[PDB]
């Protein structure tokens, strides 16, 4: 039945009723069984890509059967505490899950008017986030990183320290590793076990040397499990995905297999659609208990904010968390630069009844003072740094203490929202009361 | 049995019909000359063949015969201290047989010596149940490497007969009583290079490799089983970096692959290495070195074969329990070979013409390195450290090869042309370079040196980072515009680069620096900034500190030359430097 | 034997398509007999089924399709090599240009040649005294090395190359270099410069010329270097002569290589140049060195003009990745009257270490080189600071190095195109320059050498 075997691809004749992205099964001449996926289908033939590759396949004495169904996920409540493949296969030497049902990994499209206002506060335990760029339930808050930047530890710290206060009913964390090395993959899987965070999390681990079609199926596999736990089990689900850059690169390979002309910067034209189709599988829904919160993580090529991957993402997600090379070289952990970072829904998760009543003001105070203190340091370098204003001098020492003490908290240090706000006041206590943007009734926190 | 018929010859690409019984990734002999080639595509009875030799004088109508086996390597004694080409052919033997100083075509020679007598030493008892990876005996191939005869994959049974003696790699040395009947083993086994050798599991590389290079061992360390890339312009020092590592490493065995580079560079290694001494053992370097050579004017397709031949041999000694370091110089020529073949097959081009599966091919290669648990009941531990060079066009690191590489490697040694034209070697850009092991290695270095070393390195980069930020302001204004605090930061930052980072590889003493020496050398540099910072804080002038500490600098700037066994002289400076300022 | 075909299918620029053929091999030399009797040659680029794609060296201008035949000679492009080649001038395809007799060839050798076995190679050890301080001392040339010159349009790379071939000599018994010259798309005046120079020195009597000029076909420029290198390796490894190969312009070779790749509609690399540009140049420059047990050698000094004076351009960039160093000329030094205008900062020699020292040149060779280089780099940085900012901004230690770099260019690098300095005179001149610098700042020279010399 097999007509051609070109590299990782395959041409199969006698196709009838074969659908796009339908799974196939190959029985080789020696009895080895491999599976594949339809990338392109015509009346006379169909193009498929084998998961296990095409090396050592005899064209003459091999047979192929079509399964009549695409990639599916065996969903169940027993997924909690389990580590899976990029294809949803058990990766942790545990018992096979008895499925409640089998679902499509493409999911459904949420109605734009079916969404609720982002409401609750998610304590990531990191001061740079919770205070200045607050994560809210249902929000899509991404992390923009670069080659060599410690986004690995940041992903591990968030997935470990993230909690919902005070209501702790059905909170889960779905982690998706996409096309990363084994070291980075093992680091995550080990950290989830040692800390006990595995007991409430679901993992889908995909490696760099896995075929590009598996890398593409990985985010769809994880999000399907998440929306299952969210909508059908009413769980508060937080989803973390890295690296999203690997996902975009995988698309280029498949697009070239179908011989599609590359778009801007070498990526397929439908890159915008694909990212949006993944990321917009989140947010609170009217008439649904559970929800999906996403933290997509990506590395910007050449640290370029104008690159398609971070540029398109910003048009989809409500803000971003920036990691800079400057702060990393300074020893700041995490190296979060608060000036270019943003959370567009932070006010929806702060105030009173959530966090504390002094959240918003100190945030605006710390932000204004850090920016001004950062500027005063520039004047010091060019001027004598000896005749600068007495008030300005404190601002410079404030900006330094803000980066080394406040932002640089560590990758294994968990701060409650109260501890974060209290430390903010001790930093604001360096300046006189005449230089604040907080109200006079904020003399209860000094 | 089935004889193909060439219908097209275009460069290293050859197509033939009547090949319906052939298979993908199988080797075949092309044309009347019968040159070595590999099948990469199959369209019914027509196969597309990638040839690893010159296709000149070959045309349609000529026969093509399939071997039925994939591109493989002979694994056994007679592999160390040897130089093979891309497809593992002994170049010294090739010279003898062909009676030529040049490279011919269509000549097939066994990879190893099948006539040389080795002494096999049976170390396992008869009646022992064994499987893949188990040791049945060994051959003392070199003074450094003990070649352990392992049970080949796909073999399981009970050792019936075995004894010591002088055998060749073809003689049966052991009889295994398997399920399919009786099987006899030899000292040599075959293995396909495109398939990674099986293991029990992978581990985390947490043991830092001692390269003897200050800039590497300190700020951008690579662990045993790690993966490092060295991108840079021509003449930046990639080959030297890989040579320094190949001769001063902490590993047991070194595999150097000359991928599409100069022939003289390969000749130079063969000549000098036997004269040099292994850090670990004390014997000659050539006793732990395997050389694979496919030069730039040698067949282009053979560049890819050279890469997979090297990593397969590396995996072979890895399963024995050795720590292997493989050098790819350079991986860019590998990518060029793929681009050439991709164009011949008329595929869809990626960035700069490279295949859209380039990043996947690179991923396959680097994921075959690392610290693993080898197969076998012993559950022994081995590792592979990949040190690859990247050769971007014009020095532009935003090129396809470099960018795809930095997504799978963990260490990035970026070479700067501006430093190379300053006699600043190695030309590693401390601002753009990085290492994902820096934190983990730091804690290891702390425990192994019993000092606050991790805090020193962090402090070290903080100064260099501050210097770059300061140099923007220095660009506009003079030397008498910055504060005494700012001026001190620049004087101690220049010390880090000149006293520590710069390292001459052609100097008998400076070519290597022990882990112990790097500690004491860096401490006297940071002590300078600290004791001077304290001086400035109590009223002392920056200038007064400069002309008052001239003789002290000379001792620090000379500390990189002080003999390993006389390390006290560097440590003594720390008291002297603090007392030199204490004089005033 | 073989036969001629009247089945030409199409003529498109430099390419010809022949149909209904058999026994045609890859890279096979062909001949094209036109209707007027004129003969043009070419080689097979691609062959499949009954078809064949060839490139025509002389071009397809004036060719009538219906009344022209094509011969397949059954062998690749060869060169009739002899020792009678010495003193003769040939054109781009190895044919007599000096109106002399036809060479009676000893044999015919495929011009692509073969790759030297890395084991059979003998590492270049023997220091070559070119007499040029900027080379002998800082970027040392060794017998068997491929050391090119990176120049530009209007820069005296011709004078520099002529000076080397006129002054190059080892310090041992042999004082005999056989010069193989390959002209590639150069002008008549540039060609006449070498001709007149070789004639006045008498080097013409011991040299072999392969001349392809600007009025000559561009596609011939692809075979011209291989023609010369085949002759070079022949006289060296079969006759035992120490061959010095001069090639110019290398840029014209890449342009011709780009014409064919464009006509064949191949997928371009950077700036339109073929993906195999590196490998193709490598089949030329790797053709050099020594062989164990054999006397004689092949020393290459290729010449290319960097487009837009840009080193990052594919032609000089990939060349630097291939050759063992490069001697770069710049316009800033040529305008300053520096002869030769060598900028040593981007210059390099990858074989200088094991060609100098004690026993060869002098014990202070390596130390003086690194010290002069570093100080020169520091001075040039000081001069730039004196340009953007005032002279007042320069410290006392900055003015000393700035003046060092100035005198380094005027008295050391600038020696003249006809002055032959010995290695001792060069090294002695190096110490007189280092004397301008404080002894405390000589951090690349140990006290042993620092006390012995000034
Ligand atoms: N660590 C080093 N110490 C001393 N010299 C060096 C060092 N690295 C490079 N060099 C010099 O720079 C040149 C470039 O060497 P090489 O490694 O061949 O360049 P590439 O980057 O093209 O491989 C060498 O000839 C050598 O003299
Ligand atoms: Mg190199």
């Amino acid at each position: 039945t097999i007509k051609e075997v070109v590299g990782p691809l395959m041409a199969v004749e006698k196709v009838s009723g074969v659908k796009y992205e339908e799974l196939i099964e190959v029985r080789m001449q020696n009895g080895e069984i491999r599976r594949g996926q339809v990338l392109e289908v015509q009346e006379d033939k169909a193009m498929v890509q084998i998961f296990e590759g095409t090396s050592g396949i005899c064209l003459k004495n091999s047979s192929v059967r079509f399964l009549g169904h695409p990639l599916q996920l065996g969903v169940s409540e027993d997924m909690i505490g389990r580590v899976f493949d990029g294809l949803g296969r058990p990766k942790d030497n545990g018992p096979e899950i008895l499925p409640e049902k089998y679902l499509d990994i493409n999911g459904e499209v949420i109605n734009p008017i079916a969404r609720d206002y982002p409401d609750e506060f998610i304590q990531t335990g990191i001061s740079a986030i919770d205070h200045l760029n607050t994560l809210v339930r249902g929000q899509k808050l991404p992390v923009f990183s670069g080659s060599g930047l410690p986004h690995k530890e940041l992903a591990a710290q968030i997935a470990r320290q993230a909690t919902v206060l005070d209501s702790s009913d059905d909170f889960a964390v779905v982690f998706a590793a996409i096309g990363i090395t084994f070291e980075e993959a093992e680091f995550f899987m080990e950290d989830f076990r040692q800390t006990g965070a595995i007991d409430r999390s679901v993992m889908f681990m995909n490696l760099a040397n896995d075929p590009a079609i598996e890398r593409i199926a990985t985010p769809r596999m994880a999000l399907t499990a998440a929306e299952y736990l969210a909508y059908e089990k009413g769980m508060h689900v937080l989803v973390i995905m890295t690296d999203m850059t690997n996902y975009a690169e995988a698309l280029r390979e498949i697009s070239a297999a179908r011989r599609e002309v590359p778009g801007r910067r070498g990526y397929p034209g439908y890159l915008y659609t694909n990212l949006a189709t993944l990321f917009e599988r989140a947010g609170r829904i009217r008439g649904l208990k559970g929800s999906v919160t996403q933290i997509p993580i990506l590395t910007m090529p050449e640290d370029d904010k104008t690159h398609p991957i971070p540029d398109l993402t910003g048009y989809i997600t409500e803000g971003q968390i920036i990691l800079t090379r400057e702060l990393y070289k300074s020893g700041i952990q995490p190296p979060i630069d608060v000036l270019p970072s943003l959370s567009r829904l932070k006010d929806k998760g702060t105030g009173a009844g959530k966090t504390r009543e002094d959240h918003a003001a100190t945030m605006n105070q710390l932000f204004a003072a850090y920016a001004q203190g950062k500027q005063a340091k520039e004047l010091a370098v060019v001027l004598g740094e000896s005749a600068l204003s007495d008030i300005d001098k404190i601002y410079a020492k404030f900006a330094e203490r803000f980066e080394n003490e406040y932002v640089n908290q560590g990758f294994y240090t968990n701060r409650t929202i109260t501890e974060t706000l209290d430390l903010g006041w001790e930093l604001l206590a360096m300046l006189p009361r005449t230089e604040l943007k907080r109200i006079k009734d904020d003399l209860l926190d000094k | 049995m089935q004889i193909g018929k060439i219908i097209k010859v275009s460069g290293p690409l050859v197509m033939a019909e009547n090949m319906s019984e052939a298979c993908i990734q199988d080797m075949c002999l092309v044309g009347d000359l019968g040159v070595i080639g590999e099948i990469i595509e199959m369209r019914q009875d027509v196969a597309s063949i990638q040839v690893y030799e010159e296709t000149s004088g070959i045309g349609p109508g000529e026969p093509v015969r399939s071997t039925g086996e994939a591109l493989s390597v002979e694994l056994g004694p007679g592999i160390i201290s040897q130089m093979f080409d891309g497809i593992q052919r002994p170049l010294d033997t090739f010279m003898e047989v062909t009676q030529s100083n040049f490279l011919g075509r269509g000549v097939q020679l066994p990879a190893l010596d099948h006539e040389k007598q080795w002494w096999f030493e049976a170390t396992i008892e008869e009646g022992t149940e064994v499987s893949a990876g188990d040791i049945i005996g060994y051959v003392d191939e070199t003074k450094i490497i003990q070649h352990k005869i392992m049970v080949p994959n796909g073999i399981k049974g009970t050792v019936q007969k075995i004894e010591s003696g002088s055998f060749t790699i073809d003689d049966p040395i052991c009889v295994i009583e398997t399920e399919q009947g009786l099987k006899e083993l030899t000292m040599m086994q075959k293995w396909p290079v495109r398939r990674g050798r099986p293991i029990k599991q992978k581990l985390n590389p947490d043991v830092p490799m001692i390269t003897g290079q200050r800039v590497i061992d300190t700020f951008f360390p690579v662990t045993k089983g790690g993966a490092a890339a060295v991108p840079g312009p021509f003449g930046a020092g990639k080959t030297v970096v890989q040579h320094q590592i190949a001769k001063w490493s902490d590993v047991d065995l070194v595999v150097y692959v000359g991928c599409g580079e100069r022939g003289n560079e390969m000749t130079d290694v063969v000549n000098e290495f036997p004269e040099l001494i292994d850090p670990n053992t004390g014997e000659s370097l050539m006793e732990r070195t395997v050389l694979i050579a496919n030069t730039s004017n040698m067949p282009v397709a053979a560049r890819e074969a050279s890469i997979y031949t090297g990593i397969t041999i590396a995996e072979y000694f890895r399963d024995m329990g050795y720590d292997v370091a493989i050098m790819a110089d350079s991986t860019s020529r590998w990518a060029e070979a793929l681009r050439e073949m991709s164009g011949r097959l008329e595929e869809m081009p990626g960035d700069e013409g490279y295949p859209a599966y380039l990043g996947s091919r690179l991923a396959e290669y680097y994921e075959r390195s690392g610290r693993v648990i080898a197969l076998g009941s012993d559950q022994r531990e081995g590792s592979i450290t990949a040190i690859s060079a990247v050769s971007p066009s014009g020095g532009d690191i935003s090129e396809p090869v470099t960018q795809n590489t930095l997504r799978v490697v963990k260490v990035f040694w970026g070479l700067d042309s501006s430093l190379a034209q300053k006699r600043h070697f190695p030309s590693i850009n401390w601002i753009q370079s990085y290492s994902l092991y820096s934190t983990e290695v730091g804690r290891y270095m702390d425990q192994i040196l019993q000092q606050d070393w991790s805090d020193m390195v962090t402090e070290g980069m903080r100064i260099l980072q501050e210097e770059e930020q300061l140099n923007e302001i220095v660009r506009l204004v003079g030397i008498d515009s910055l504060s005494d605090n700012d001026r001190l930061t620049l004087e101690v930052a220049k010390s880090i680069r000149e006293d520590y980072l710069q390292q001459n590889a052609f100097d008998d003493v400076d070519t290597f620096t022990s882990r112990e020496k790097q500690f004491n050398m860096l401490k006297v540099i940071l002590t300078f900034g600290k004791e001077a910072r304290k001086a400035l804080s109590l009223g002392a002038y920056f200038n007064e500190i400069m002309e008052g500490t001239v003789a002290v600098r000379e001792r620090i700037s000379r500390s990189k030359y002080i003999p390993e066994e006389e390390l006290a002289k560097i440590s003594s400076i720390n008291e002297e430097i603090k007392e030199t300022i204490q004089l005033i």
